[PDB]
């Protein structure tokens, strides 16, 4: 998750523009987004034509 | 003397780390070489930086 940065996320599900001016701010869930056995209700795209 | 599909490979979810510099690894299949050469080895994990 940058500017100028390629990936399966930054071409597929979140790109940047590559003049961006803000911030990146982040923080672990383990605790709060993380389920016993798996978590599954948080999605991606892996594929695109 | 062969025809490289660079699309598989980067494209398939299996790689660690895809880093190329001089080329982009996107525009791969528009440029063509004379040879290319697949240097092959095992480190540590922690090595990978150097």
């Amino acid at each position: 998750i940058a500017p100028g940065q390629t990936g399966k996320i930054a071409d597929y599900n979140y790109k940047l523009p590559d003049d961006f001016t803000g911030c990146v701010i982040a923080w672990n869930s383990n605790n709060l987004d993380s389920k016993v056995g798996g978590n599954y209700n948080y999605l991606y795209r892996l594929f695109r034509k | 003397n062969c025809v490289a599909d660079y699309s598989v490979l980067y494209n398939s979810a299996s790689f660690s780390t895809f880093k190329c510099y001089g080329v982009s690894p996107t525009k791969l299949n528009d440029l063509c070489f004379t040879n290319v050469y697949a240097d092959s080895f095992v480190i540590r994990g922690d090595e990978v930086r150097q």
